[PDB]
């Protein structure tokens, strides 16, 4: 029982802070109120780098090698059926 | 001889009339552009004996098939004319990289280059092979400038579409 | 073709006025319910061969007929199988489209247009295409307000079949 | 402009509240040191799940008596739950920092807290070992010491956030003990 | 017509697969900047009536024999005739606007106007500067945030500068 | 398809000839633009437009399709096309349409363009159900492809009220 | 009579087709503005003479002649005055009826339909008006999402009339 | 023809006014980004050969009853005269885009065209097809997007030129539609 | 070029980086056999998504009971996430391939993977039969012995590859075992 400090109204409930920030005019920071949320395998997959994986793309024509390019990137990436 | 000087003075000749500021602004960028133009020009005329000879084996290299007999590289005389027909369009690459325009290509080297390819049936896309691979193995900081390398590379270019 | 930006448009058109607040509230719910939407077009965008085949095998259970009649309707033979995993293809993409844009209007002139003498004069029954449709809308896996979103225009088609 | 900020806060409504120009001046003017206290919050806001996520793997590969059955992690939907509030935590923390003033980190979180944890049954120690691993990962984060991780920020010291910060997380250790 | 929404699936169906995963996020920034949007164009609808003739009067400020006897505009049914062409593009490019791209414009507006300017012997290039009077006075208009929080239109001013060339280079 | 139901018709003016070689008055001024009318008889034959299927109050400023008018100035459109495109015109959707039922619309709009009075209440029977199922659009497209109006009206002259006055008399209806 | 819920009657009424969520996200953005609208609609109300005879007294400060000149269009005597709040009571009234509908509806049928010869035959001048308005538009009080609601309705009235 | 200049000259000229420093500014800023536009049209036609053979094949191979029997692109001769009806419109839209106007594309090539294919029989959607594929090769040459080949340039984007050549690749498809 | 791509896993930001000729002869002057190593790489990534449903129609086609009732690939979202999680392993094996070095392959996916399919259930078996199948399609690709697939080489040996990505592929089947 947690019922005297805790109520089940305000129960696990935080603020978050957002950031609009780009060194530019328009820039701006916000707070707001959330329910927050978890689940069990963020012990070893945090959530900002969860289902990430690193993809290379490659351009290259036989011959070419002075137009010839590599670059990484790692967005979230599902799977196709 | 089409170059940026007999363009505005073959208009205003068709037009009767003087040179006024639309013809001398043309010679202006002349001027502006052939620090960069005759860069490549000078290195072309240094550099000629190797870059037609790496380009011509480039040719045969990706058509094994011409060195057949009844084919058109069948003994070395007919490779030897080879070489001088590559050597040739480098030279003409060459010239017009120092007159501005593609005066020498379209005189000397294109026009009517369809009608002796197609009777004496040299492959058309053999000349492509030899100039496409010099057209990428230049490299913009080490060879030429960085200004340069494009103007030699769209006369290059150029030869491909007309020959394509 | 007919989304909620379409009419906003064609009603201020009619007597030529301007666009007041009367069609700009018409196309802010459209921008509500368009998040709503387009994750409802992904999930089925991604689960696309899946329920073409689960449908394909749901009309041919419920009519054994249908492949064992000799006809050039029926998919008895191979290319009827084929011309009949293409059409619930095309039912999934016009559902798709109709997902995407909020409103019926790419199946209103894509399919319906002309509906009745393609199954009239092919011989083909509106009756299996709906147990291709009741297969699709009670198993694509979606539920909430995004599956509310979705059976909308699945079963719209549902009504205009039967 | 603090009470905007305490405002969404007083009413828990979960809208969010954006300041930015005059506004965010007269925030920046108002509590000391703003502009390190920026990079400051921004440096715990990108990297707050692999904290909280390191900060519980450290607390168990220390005490496995936890994930063995008859532990609190046991049956992994508490142990989404004690991950639930670590993070809880670190965004009071990261806010008490951000406002230069610990008065919501009582009234919010730490405010009968201890009574809660002992009425579920809650081991104390080991949660008093987590918020001391994120201590150090916020104190190094601070220092830009981070041995894995690298952010550009325009030169200078910001022994202000360490200390700050240090006091914070001893009066949340010290709060739940 | 089309909207920026049904031009997306137009070629997506003509290349004849689905939409990519690339795209779906091209069209939520899109629903980003909605609110914004809209109050853009409810900025140039709600004086709607005050940038014709500000720009009428400007027009014939510098352009006298529109309004001198003998020209173009001169007849109380012909001065009227301007007034309702201008209203007119004003109206298709706050189609446009919020609609997300050019093609309801072209399409029920600019599509063979430029004939018709040819055969009345109504002169091509006012109708020109009277879409640019309207444009200069539209996106200082949309400027504006006296009544709207704070932030960034430029990127959609810039759209909405871009629809008036389109109806200034297609009836010259 | 459900095609239209069968009524049955009756005996009025128009249905019989007239006789009259040379009328005068009882002729209602046929506003054609078979005519070649210049820039302000076009002005006369877009009122009597507005007079016939608007009555006079609905020609109001608030009422008027200016738009309509530039695409006839044009010849973009021809008269029976500026005549529906002005039934299709929602301040007759909100003045006329909206304040009674589809019988009652039937015979306000068969009087207006067809020029003549309902055959029966069985005719209105007939006719209120194109506006249920393809609307008032579907209504009207199908109004004027009659034979009843192309062959009269043709798709340049106004519709007018037909063979209202018989010669000798004064009255009429 | 339009307010956003008949347009979506009108255009599912057109070709006799049933309301799919084409027009439901338009009247579901009447009930998102509808809250906006209510609470301007409310403060109008309650703020009616002070606005009223602060927007009278405004047409007499900018037109000073209209309380001079021997005539019967004009407010020289007594009852000339209480025609002249009549109409802008009249106007207030209709901004309210249409914040609360949603729409330009109500002012569209009562108001601005044949006010053209209404202003031209009993020789009133429609610039009082624009000032009257322009009276109400800056001194409402109203601020925010609120007032940007009731401006537009305020200001389209100022389009019709100029 | 016009351009960039004699554009806003056609439209002062309307205002019998001068061109002063109000609408100069866009002039200034049209040369101030020649470079980009000499850059550009360069990647265009130094590519155009395979762009007008890679469109018109693009076209063939997914409607194949164009080179069927009868089709209007079934013989040699048919196929060859698409083949220069291609390359005519890509050389009005390199002139277009080098002008930075589309008046000389619209009356030297677009005054008359869509009669003159509904005399042939040309078939409308095979061309805007055409068109469209052209227009997808030269936004991916200008902006340095295209797989096959890359070119050497300095750095900077340009989606500025990419579009004004997207607008003059519209207007020939809205001429022949 | 190698720091920014380092910073890009760091970080984990999902934005791209991209390189010049001069910055790819650095990043090849640093990696050992730099030519070789990208038609490897290169070899994957133009073959990963057959290379994943091949893998689990493989092993599908092995064992039914998962898609059975009560399996752990039955279910409209079970599908759609094991087809996900085995491209992943694919991306970081590519990734570590390219790298010449199995460093992030621990730390961002193998770094407690196990006890996440434990505690979810998942059948550890089957993923090890899945990612052979993947080691053995990767070395049919790289000794380009792939008998329905061909891409054109320049010609030579490349054991190491097949050596590389098979100690890689037996790191993760030990790891997840
Ligand atoms: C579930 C499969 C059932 C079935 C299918 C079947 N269909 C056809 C032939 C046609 N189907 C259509 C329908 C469409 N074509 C479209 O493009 C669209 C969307 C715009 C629809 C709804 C048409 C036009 C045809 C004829 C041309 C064709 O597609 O082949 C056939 C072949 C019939 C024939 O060849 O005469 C079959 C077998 N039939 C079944 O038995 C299944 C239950
Ligand atoms: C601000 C006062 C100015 C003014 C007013 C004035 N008005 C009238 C007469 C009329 N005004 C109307 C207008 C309306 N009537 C309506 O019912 C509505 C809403 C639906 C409007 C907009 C009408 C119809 C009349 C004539 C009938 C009447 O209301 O009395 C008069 C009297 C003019 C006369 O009697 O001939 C005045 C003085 N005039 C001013 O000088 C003020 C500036
Ligand atoms: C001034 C402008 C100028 C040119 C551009 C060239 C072009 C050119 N090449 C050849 C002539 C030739 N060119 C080739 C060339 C080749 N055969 C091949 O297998 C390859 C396609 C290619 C080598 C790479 C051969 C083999 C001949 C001799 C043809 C023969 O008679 O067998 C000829 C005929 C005259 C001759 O015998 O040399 C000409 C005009 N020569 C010029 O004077
Ligand atoms: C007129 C212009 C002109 C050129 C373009 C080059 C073309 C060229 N390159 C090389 C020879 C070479 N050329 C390069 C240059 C490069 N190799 C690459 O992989 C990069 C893409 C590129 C720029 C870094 C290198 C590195 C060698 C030595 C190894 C090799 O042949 O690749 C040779 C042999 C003789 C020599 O070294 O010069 C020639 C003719 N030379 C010229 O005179
Ligand atoms: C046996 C179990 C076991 C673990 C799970 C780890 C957990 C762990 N990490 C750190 C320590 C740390 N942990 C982090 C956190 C991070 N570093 C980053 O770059 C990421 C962004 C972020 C999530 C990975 C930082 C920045 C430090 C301080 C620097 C360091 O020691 O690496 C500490 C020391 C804290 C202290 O007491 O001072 C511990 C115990 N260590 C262990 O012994
Ligand atoms: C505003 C601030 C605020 C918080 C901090 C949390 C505090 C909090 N945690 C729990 C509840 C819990 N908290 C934990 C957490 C832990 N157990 C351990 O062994 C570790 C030391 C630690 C995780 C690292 C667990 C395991 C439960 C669930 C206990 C149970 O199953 O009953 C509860 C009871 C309600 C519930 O069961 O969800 C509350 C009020 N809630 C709040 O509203
Ligand atoms: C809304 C978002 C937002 C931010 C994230 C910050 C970003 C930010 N930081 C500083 C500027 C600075 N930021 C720091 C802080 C630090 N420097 C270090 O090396 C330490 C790691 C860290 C201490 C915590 C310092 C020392 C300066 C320079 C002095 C100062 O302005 O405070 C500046 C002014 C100069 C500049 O542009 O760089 C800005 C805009 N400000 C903002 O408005
Ligand atoms: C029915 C009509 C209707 C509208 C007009 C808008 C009105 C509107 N705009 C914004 C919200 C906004 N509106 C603007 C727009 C602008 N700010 C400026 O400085 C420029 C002058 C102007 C561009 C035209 C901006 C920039 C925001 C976001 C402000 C922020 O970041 O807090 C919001 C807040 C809620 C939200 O986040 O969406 C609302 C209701 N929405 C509507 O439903
Ligand atoms: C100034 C601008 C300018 C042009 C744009 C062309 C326009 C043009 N094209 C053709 C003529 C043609 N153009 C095409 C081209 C096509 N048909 C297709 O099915 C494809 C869609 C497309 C090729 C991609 C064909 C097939 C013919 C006629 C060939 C014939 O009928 O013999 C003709 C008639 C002349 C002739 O046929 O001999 C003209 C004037 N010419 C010009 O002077
Ligand atoms: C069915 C038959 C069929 C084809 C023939 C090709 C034709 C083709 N090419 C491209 C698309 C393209 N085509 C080129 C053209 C070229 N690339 C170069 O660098 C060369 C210089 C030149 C000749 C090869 C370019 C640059 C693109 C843009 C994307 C790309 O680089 O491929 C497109 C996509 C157009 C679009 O997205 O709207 C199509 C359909 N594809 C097909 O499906
Ligand atoms: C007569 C022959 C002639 C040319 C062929 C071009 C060649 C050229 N391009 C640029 C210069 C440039 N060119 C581009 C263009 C691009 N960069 C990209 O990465 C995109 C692919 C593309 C469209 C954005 C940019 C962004 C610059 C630098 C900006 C500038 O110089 O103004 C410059 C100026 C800087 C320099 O000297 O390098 C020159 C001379 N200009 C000419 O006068
Ligand atoms: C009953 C279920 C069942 C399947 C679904 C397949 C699945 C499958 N494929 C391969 C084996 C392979 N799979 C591929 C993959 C591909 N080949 C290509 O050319 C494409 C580009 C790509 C996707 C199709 C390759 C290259 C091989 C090795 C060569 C081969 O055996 O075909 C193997 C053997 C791997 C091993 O254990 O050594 C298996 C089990 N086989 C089955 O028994
Ligand atoms: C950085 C690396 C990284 C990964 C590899 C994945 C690993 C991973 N997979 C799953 C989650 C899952 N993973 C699988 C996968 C499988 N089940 C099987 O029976 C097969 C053996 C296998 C597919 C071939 C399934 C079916 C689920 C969903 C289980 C569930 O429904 O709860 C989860 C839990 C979160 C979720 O449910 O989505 C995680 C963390 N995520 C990551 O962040
Ligand atoms: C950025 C993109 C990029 C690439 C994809 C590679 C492409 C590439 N590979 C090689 C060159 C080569 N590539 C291979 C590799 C192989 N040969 C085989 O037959 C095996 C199947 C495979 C082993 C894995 C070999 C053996 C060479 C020649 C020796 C060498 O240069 O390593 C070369 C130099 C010579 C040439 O141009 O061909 C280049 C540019 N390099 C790049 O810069």
């Amino acid at each position: 029982l947690y019922n005297k400090y805790f109520s089940a109204d305000r129960l696990h409930k935080a603020p978050e802070i957002l950031f609009e920030y780009n060194k530019t005019k328009y820039d701006r920071v916000g707070v707001r109120y959330t329910e927050v949320t978890s689940k069990a395998s963020e012990r070893f997959f945090p959530k900002s780098r969860m289902n990430r994986a690193p993809v290379i793309e490659i351009s290259y024509r036989e011959g070419a090698v002075s137009t010839a390019s590599v670059s990484l990137s790692m967005p979230e990436i599902s799977g196709p059926p | 001889m089409k170059s940026v000087i007999t363009t505005v003075v073959s208009a205003a000749d068709a037009a009767g009339r003087f040179p006024s500021n639309s013809d001398l602004e043309s010679i202006q960028g002349n001027i502006q552009r052939s620090a960069a133009r005759l860069e490549a020009a000078e290195k072309l005329a240094g550099n000629h004996e190797a870059v037609v000879k790496e380009a011509g084996d480039a040719c045969f290299a990706k058509y094994a098939y011409l060195k057949n007999p009844g084919e058109a590289g069948e003994n070395q005389e007919k490779i030897n004319k080879c070489y001088r027909d590559v050597d040739h369009y480098m030279r003409l690459v060459n010239y017009c990289l120092v007159v501005g325009g593609t005066g020498p290509l379209d005189e000397w080297g294109i026009a009517g280059a369809r009608e002796v390819y197609r009777t004496l049936n040299l492959p058309t896309s053999a000349y492509v092979a030899s100039i496409a691979y010099t057209r990428d193995r230049l490299c913009v900081p080490r060879d030429m400038s960085a200004q340069a390398g494009v103007e030699f590379s769209a006369y290059l270019d150029y030869l491909i579409n007309a020959l394509s | 073709m007919k989304t909620p930006i379409t009419e906003a448009i064609a009603t201020a058109d009619n007597q030529g006025r301007f666009l007041s607040n009367t069609e700009l509230q018409a196309v802010n719910g459209r921008y509500q319910r368009a998040t709503a939407s387009l994750t409802a077009a992904k999930a089925l965008t991604g689960s696309a061969q899946r329920l073409i085949t689960g449908a394909a095998q749901a009309v041919y259970n419920k009519f054994p007929y249908t492949t064992q009649m000799p006809g050039p309707a029926y998919a008895s033979s191979a290319i009827g199988k084929a011309k009949c995993a293409r059409d619930i293809g095309y039912y999934l993409r016009m559902v798709t489209y109709c997902l995407v844009v909020g409103g019926t209007g790419p199946m209103d002139e894509y399919l319906v247009a002309g509906l009745e003498e393609i199954n009239r004069s092919f011989d083909l029954s509106p009756s299996w295409y709906i147990e291709a449709l009741q297969y699709i809308k009670n198993s694509h896996g979606l539920s909430g307000q995004v599956a509310n979103e979705a059976n909308a225009y699945i079963d719209y088609a549902i009504n205009t079949l039967s | 402009m603090l009470d905007a900020f305490s405002r969404v806060v007083v009413n828990s409504d979960a809208k969010a509240a954006y300041v930015g120009g005059s506004d965010l001046q007269a925030l920046k003017s108002f509590i000391a040191d703003g502009n390190k206290r920026l990079d400051a919050v921004n440096s715990i806001v990108s990297n707050a799940s692999c904290m909280v996520s390191d900060a519980v793997s450290g607390m168990i590969c220390e005490n496995p008596g936890l994930i063995s059955p008859g532990g609190n992690c046991y049956t992994n939907r508490r142990m989404a739950a004690c991950l639930r509030d670590g993070e809880i935590i670190l965004r009071y923390v990261s806010y008490a920092l951000l406002a230069g003033d610990a008065s919501v980190l009582e009234d919010r979180c730490l405010n009968g807290l201890k009574e809660t944890y002992i009425a579920l049954g809650v081991p104390t120690n080991s949660s008093i070992r987590a918020v001391s691993i994120m201590k150090a990962q916020a104190v190094a984060f601070i220092t830009n010491t981070a041995t894995e991780r690298k952010m550009s920020f325009a030169a200078g010291d910001c022994t202000s956030l360490a200390s700050e910060v240090a006091s914070y997380f001893d009066r949340v250790g010290a709060a739940i003990s | 017509m089309l909207d920026a929404f049904a031009k997306v699936v137009a070629q997506a169906d003509a290349r004849g697969e689905f939409l990519s995963n690339t795209q779906i996020d091209a069209l939520s920034k899109m629903v980003k900047e909605g609110n914004q949007r809209l109050d853009i164009v409810n900025k140039v609808t709600s004086n709607a009536s005050a940038i014709v003739t500000n720009s009428a009067r400007a027009l014939f400020a510098e352009q006298p024999q529109l309004i001198q006897p003998g020209g173009n505009a001169y007849t109380s049914r012909r001065m009227a005739a301007c007034l309702r062409d201008m209203e007119i593009v004003l109206r298709y490019v706050s189609y446009a606007m919020i609609a997300g791209d050019s093609s309801v414009l072209d399409d029920r507006c600019l599509n063979g106007l430029r004939e018709t300017y040819q055969a009345l012997g109504t002169p091509g290039s006012s109708v020109a500067v009277a879409i640019q009077k309207m444009k200069d006075a539209s996106v200082a208009l949309a400027n504006d945030t006296t009544g709207t929080p704070i932030g960034d239109c430029s990127s959609l001013v810039a759209e909405l500068a871009g629809y008036f060339d389109r109806a200034a280079v297609s009836v010259v | 398809s459900i095609p239209i139901l069968k009524y049955s018709l009756s005996t009025q003016n128009q249905r019989v000839e007239s006789f009259e070689v040379n009328p005068g008055d009882e002729q209602y001024r046929i506003y054609s633009t078979d005519s070649l009318p210049s820039s302000s008889e076009v002005d006369q034959i877009i009122w009597a437009a507005y007079r016939q299927i608007f009555s006079e109050h609905q020609i109001l400023k608030s009422t008027k399709q200016p738009f309509l008018e530039s695409q006839l100035r044009f010849n973009q459109i021809s008269i029976k096309d500026f005549i529906k495109g002005l039934v299709l015109s929602a301040p007759f959707r909100d003045l006329n349409y909206n304040v009674n039922n589809n019988y009652r619309f039937v015979e306000i709009c068969v009087q207006r363009v067809l020029g003549r009075d309902i055959y029966n209440e069985r005719e209105k029977i007939a006719w209120s159900i194109i506006i249920a199922t393809q609307g008032l659009e579907g209504f009207i497209d199908t109004l004027l492809n009659t034979q009843e109006y192309l062959s009269n009206f043709g798709d340049s002259i106004v519709p007018f009220q037909r063979r209202r006055i018989i010669p000798q008399r004064s009255k009429g209806e």
